[PDB]
C-alpha cells in the first residue's frame, strides 16, 4: 500500500530534477530565440 | 448568481487588477506628497 | 560556457529575499504586536559588531515577559544567543566559508519540548542561488533519513526575470512514508528597478502574487495576494512612508480590516512606536505601544551616537 | 420601512469609512507635520548661517 | 551519558560563551556588571 | 446678626466639590478609558457659548460607538443635549435665578428601560452651602413621597475649616419602608492655600480621607484613603504635572496597579492623548489612545484660535 | 395619536431646540448642513 | 415590625436637624470660647 | 500574626500617614523639577 | 531550596519595579524634554530679538 506512495514520490523527485536541469539550460534556448528575433 | 469559489477567485482577481492599475497609474503618483 | 558569460546575466536574490521587499518592508505583519513593550538594547562594539538586548513585554501572546539576548557579527562569523524566562534558549550561528557559500545552524530548546534545530547551507553563484535546509535530521537503524528536507534552486533566465523551484521532502517517523512537494517561483524586476513582481505557486495549491512599487525616495506601495474543495483568498494593499524622523506603515485588507504602525524617533536613542488595528467585519481593535532605548557601552561610541 | 434600512446602512458605512480615514490619516498627518516643521527649522538655520 | 552531561551545561552556557568572546574582542573590556547592565554608565 | 458678619466667614464650595482637587483635578479616574477614541468638537459662538461635538470610540464598554452633543450657555442659563446611537437622548438644563441660587434638571432616556431624571436645587449663601436633589420623584395614591432624595448642608465654622452633613432618604416603592442615612463631612484649607484636607464618613460605614498639596506652580500631588463584618480598604497616591504643551497624571494604588495618562497638545487644534495601566496582581494591562480635534464655526473664531 | 406625537417630539426635538437657540443667538447664522458638519468649511 | 423602623428613621432625621442647628450656632460658641481664652 | 480586618485597617492607616509625611516632607518638594 | 525562592522573588520584584518605573517615567521624560526644548527655543528667540 505504502509502496505506491514510494514510487509516486520518487517520480515526483525525478520530475523535479528534470525541470531543474531544463531551467539550468534555459538561457541557451532563450539566446537561440533572441538570435532568431 | 453563483456564490461559488469561482466567484470569490473572480472577485479577488478583480481586486488584483484594479490594485495594479491603481499603483501603475499616475493616481498614486499624485497621492504621494511632493515633499 | 564562454557564451554563458557572454549573456551578462545577473545573480537573482535568495528565495527568502524573493518577496522580502513587500512582506517585510512595505507590510507591517512582522512588525505588528499588541500591548505594551519596552526594548532596552545597548551596543558595545561596532567594527566587530557586538551588542546585547533586554526585552520586557506585557499583554502580548507572542512575546515573552522578559528576554535577554546578545549578538556578535564580525567580518565572516555571526553568532546570536537568546535566553528567555522559563529558561528557553535560542541560538544562531552563520559561518561564511566564502562570500558565495555560507553555512547556518539554528538551535532552539523550550526546556520541556524536544529540541528543534535546523541546518542551512546556501550557495549563491554568479547566476543561480541554491540552498538546502534540514529540520530535525535523523537516520533510522536501516540508514534511512528521517526529518524534513528542503532544497531550493533559483536561476536567472534574463537580467529582468528569474525562475526557479523549491522541493521539500518530509519523513516524520520512517514507518509513515515521506511526502514530497514541488513549488514554482518567479520574479520579474523592472528594467529600471522601479517596480517588482513576484509569484509563487506552492505544492499544496496555494498561490501568492505580490507587486511592489517605489513611488518616490520616501514612499513605497505594494499588493500581496494569497489564495489556497475548500478555497479561500485574501488581498492586502499597503504603503510605507519612510522619512528621516518617523516611519509609517498602513495596510488595507480584503477581510475588511485596517492597520497602522508608526515609529516616532523622538531622540537619537529613544524611539517610541505605536501600532493599531481595526477589524470591521468583527468590529474589534488591537492596540500596542512600546519604546526602544538604543544605548551604548563605550564613551567614544557615546560621542559617535550623539554626533 | 426601506427608508430606515437605507439610513442605517448609509450611517454604518459612513462611520466605517470615516474611522478608517482618520485612523490611517492622523498618524500620517502628525508625522508629515513634524517633518515639515523640522525641514522649516533646518531651512531657517541654513539661511541664517548663510 | 556524555550527551546527558552536556544537556544542562550547554543550556546554561551557550549565552556567556558568546558574551566572553565578545568581551575578549571588545577594545576596553568592561567588567561583568557593566556587561549585564542596560545603563550606559560604562 | 452683626456679630455673624463681624466673624467674617467665607462661602465654602458645594458638597460635590469637596473632593474636586484630589479626585478630579489630580487623579485620572474620570479621564481614563480604553481602546481608541476620537472627539471632534467645534464652537460657533463664544460669548454666549455654543458648540457641537462628535465622538467615535472602539474597544471601550462605557463609551458608545458614535455620539453627538450640543451645548449652549448664556450668562445665567446652561443647556446641553446629547444623542447616541440606539437613540438614547440626554438633556441637562441649569437655570440660575441669581448668581447664588441655581435650579438644574438632568434627564436621560434609555429606550427600553425606564427614563430617569434628577432635579437639584442649589443655594450658596454668604457662609454656607445647601443643596437638595431628587432622583425619580413619584407620589403614591396616599400622597406620600416615593423616590430618592439627598439634602446636604455645609457651613464654614472658621475661615480655614468647614463642617457639614448630608441626609439621604430612599423610598423604592412605598410598600417597603424607605431608609435614611446621614453622612458627616469635614474640610480644612491651609492659611496659604498650600494644601487641602477632606474627610467624610458615609452612611454605609465608608470613610474617605484625602489630602492635596500644591507643590509648585506647575505640579501638584494627592493621596486618598477609602475604607468600607466585611471591611475592605484601598489607598491611591497620585501626581499631576501640568505644562503649556502637555498634561500628565500618574497614580499608584494599594491594590498594586499603576497608571499614567498623558494628554499632548501637538497643535493648537489637535491634541492626542494616551493612557496606560498595569496591574501586577494579575499581570494585565489596559492601553488607550485618542485624539481631540477642536475647530471653529465662523471666521472670527477661526483666526482667534490661531492668534 | 397626540400622546405618541408628543412622546416622540420630546425625543426628536430636544437636540433641534438647542441647535435653534444656538443659531438664533449667534451672529453668523449658518445653514443646517454646516451646523451639523464637523468640517471647518464655515 | 416596620413600626420600629419608621421610629428610628424619624429619630435619625430629628437628630440630623438638631446637629444642623448646633452646627449653625457653632461659630458663635467658638468665638465666645476664643474670647474667654 | 493576626491576619484580621484590623490588620488591613492598620496597614491602610499606616500607609496613609506615611504618604502624608512623604508629601509634607521637602523630599517630595525636590521631587518636583525646578523648571 | 531557599536560594531558588529568593532568586525568583528578587527577579519578579525587580521586573515589576522596572516596569512601573519606566512606564511612569518615559512619558515624563518626553513631556519634560519637549517643555525644555520649547523653553530653550523661546530663550534663543529672545536672545536673537535683543
Ligand atoms: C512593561 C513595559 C511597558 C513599556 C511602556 C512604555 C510606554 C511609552 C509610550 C509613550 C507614548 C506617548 C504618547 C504620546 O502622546 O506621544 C506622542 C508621540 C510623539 O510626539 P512628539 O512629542 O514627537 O510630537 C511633536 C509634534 N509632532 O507620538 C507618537 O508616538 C504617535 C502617537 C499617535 C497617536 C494617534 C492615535 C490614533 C487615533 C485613532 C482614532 C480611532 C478612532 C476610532
Amino acid at each position: 500500500e505504502k509502496r505506491a506512495h514510494q514510487e509516486q514520490t520518487e517520480k515526483t523527485l525525478k520530475q523535479a530534477a528534470y525541470v531543474a536541469a531544463f531551467l539550468w539550460v534555459s538561457p541557451m534556448i532563450w539566446h537561440l530565440v533572441k538570435k532568431q528575433w | 448568481f453563483k456564490e461559488s469559489p469561482l466567484y470569490t477567485i473572480a472577485l479577488n482577481g478583480a481586486f488584483f487588477v484594479a490594485g495594479v492599475a491603481f499603483i501603475q497609474s499616475p493616481l498614486m503618483d499624485m497621492l504621494a506628497p511632493q515633499l | 560556457h564562454s557564451h554563458r558569460q557572454s549573456l551578462e546575466l545577473v545573480n537573482p536574490g535568495t528565495v527568502e529575499n524573493l518577496n522580502k521587499e513587500v512582506s517585510r518592508d512595505v507590510f507591517l505583519s512582522q512588525y505588528f504586536f499588541t500591548g505594551l513593550r519596552a526594548d532596552l538594547n545597548k551596543a558595545f562594539s561596532m567594527n566587530p559588531a557586538f551588542q546585547t538586548s533586554h526585552t520586557f513585554s506585557i499583554g502580548s501572546q507572542a512575546l515573552p515577559k522578559y528576554a535577554f539576548s546578545a549578538l556578535f557579527a564580525n567580518d565572516n562569523l555571526f553568532a546570536q544567543g537568546n535566553i528567555d524566562n522559563d529558561l528557553s534558549v535560542s541560538g544562531r550561528l552563520n559561518y561564511g566559508w566564502d562570500k558565495k557559500n555560507i553555512s547556518k545552524v539554528n538551535l532552539q530548546i523550550s526546556d520541556g519540548q524536544p529540541t528543534m534545530c535546523q541546518l542551512e547551507q546556501d550557495y549563491q553563484a554568479s547566476d543561480f542561488s541554491v540552498n538546502v535546509k534540514t529540520l530535525n535530521p535523523s537516520f533510522s537503524e536501516k540508514g534511512e533519513f528521517t526529518g524534513v528536507a528542503v532544497a531550493s534552486f533559483l536561476q536567472s533566465v534574463t537580467p529582468q526575470l528569474a525562475l526557479g523551484l523549491e522541493t521539500l521532502y518530509s519523513r516524520t517517523d520512517g514507518s509513515a512514508p515521506g511526502d514530497a512537494g514541488v513549488s514554482y517561483l518567479t520574479r520579474y524586476v523592472s528594467k529600471k528597478q522601479d517596480w517588482i513582481f513576484s509569484g509563487q505557486l506552492q505544492a499544496n495549491g496555494a498561490l501568492i502574487a505580490s507587486l511592489w512599487r517605489k513611488v518616490a525616495q520616501n514612499v513605497e506601495a505594494g499588493i500581496e495576494t494569497t489564495l489556497q474543495p475548500t478555497v479561500e483568498g485574501s488581498t492586502t494593499i499597503g504603503a510605507k512612508y519612510e522619512y528621516r524622523q518617523s516611519v509609517y506603515r498602513g495596510t488595507l485588507d480584503s477581510n475588511g480590516k485596517v492597520a497602522c504602525f508608526l515609529e516616532r524617533k523622538v531622540l537619537p536613542t529613544l524611539s517610541v512606536l505605536f501600532c493599531g488595528e481595526i477589524d470591521h467585519f468583527k468590529n474589534d481593535t488591537k492596540i500596542g505601544c512600546g519604546l526602544q532605548f538604543e544605548t551604548a557601552g563605550n564613551q567614544e561610541l557615546l560621542m559617535l551616537q550623539q554626533g | 420601512s426601506f427608508v430606515r434600512n437605507a439610513f442605517t446602512k448609509s450611517g454604518n458605512l459612513a462611520w466605517t469609512l470615516t474611522t478608517t480615514a482618520l485612523l490611517l490619516g492622523v498618524p500620517l498627518s502628525l508625522s508629515i507635520l513634524a517633518e515639515q516643521q523640522l525641514i522649516e527649522m533646518e531651512k531657517t538655520f541654513d539661511l541664517q548661517s548663510d | 551519558k556524555i550527551l546527558t552531561l552536556t544537556h544542562n551545561v550547554a543550556h546554561y552556557g551557550w549565552i556567556p560563551f558568546v558574551l566572553y568572546l565578545g568581551w575578549a574582542h571588545t577594545s576596553n573590556r568592561p567588567n561583568f556588571l557593566n556587561l549585564l547592565s542596560p545603563l550606559p554608565s560604562v
